[PDB]
């Protein structure tokens, strides 16, 4: 999981 | 916003549609390239390609089960093409790359066009 | 084999589909929460949900138009991730994600209830 | 385009  | 991303996400949805086209499962419309026949999901080709996208909006030609590629269309360079739509890997050849670009013209899938015309050039 | 990939393929389909989604084109079932209604595509749905998956490959319930969730399920919950299934994008907030977890482990998407379990254990 |  990313920070988009 | 202030989401978050799974990076993966896109990639697993895609292997997972291949996997549903390899098992038979959902497929709602077969493509006939010169009597060869190819099932897939009508909403992955329409993602795909302009051909198709155009094609399923049509407000009769969404509701066929088959359709016929025009008799030029090469079967292996549309095996090819469909093979890219569900997996992103092209199996590009010297001995296919003329049908593949030929297939991704008229399929209207932009970037696959782009790829070949840089490979022939660097041929030449 | 010696194929090439095209690194945003996955990304675009996805993002074709949501644009299919959003424009209500072939979705072809309904999911009925809390007299809460989501139009949706059910092979996107099994692509990401271990639930849908189990649901449409039922040879009863893959004919069926309506699919009725649990009533416990809150439609907020059920909303961010139909969202998340068509984007990669999850929109967790401290005031959704209790129902985002239970959400997405009646739908069995282990990678969103996986980053949900680390943010309450993070709070705590 | 990449070689995977
Ligand atoms: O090269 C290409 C690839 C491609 C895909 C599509 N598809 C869609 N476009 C927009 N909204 C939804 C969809 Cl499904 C249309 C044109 C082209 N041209
Ligand atoms: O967490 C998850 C996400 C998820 C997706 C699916 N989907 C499929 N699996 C295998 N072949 C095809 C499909 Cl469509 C099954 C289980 C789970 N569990
Ligand atoms: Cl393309
Ligand atoms: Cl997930």
């Amino acid at each position: 999981w990313v920070i988009p | 916003d202030s989401c978050i991303q799974f990076t993966r996400h896109a990639s697993d949805v895609l292997l997972n549609l291949n996997r549903l086209r390899s098992r038979d499962i959902l497929t709602d419309v077969v493509i006939v390239v010169s009597r060869e026949q190819f099932r897939a999901h009508k909403t992955v080709l329409m993602a795909c390609s302009g051909l198709f996208y155009s094609i399923f909006t049509d407000q009769l030609k969404c509701n066929l089960s088959v359709i016929n590629l025009d008799p030029e269309i090469n079967p292996e360079g549309f095996c090819i093409l469909l093979d890219f739509m569900y997996t992103s890997r092209l199996n590009l050849r010297e001995g296919n790359i003329m049908a593949v670009m030929a297939t991704a013209m008229y399929l209207q899938m932009e970037h696959v066009v782009d790829t070949c015309r840089k490979f022939i050039k660097a041929s030449e």
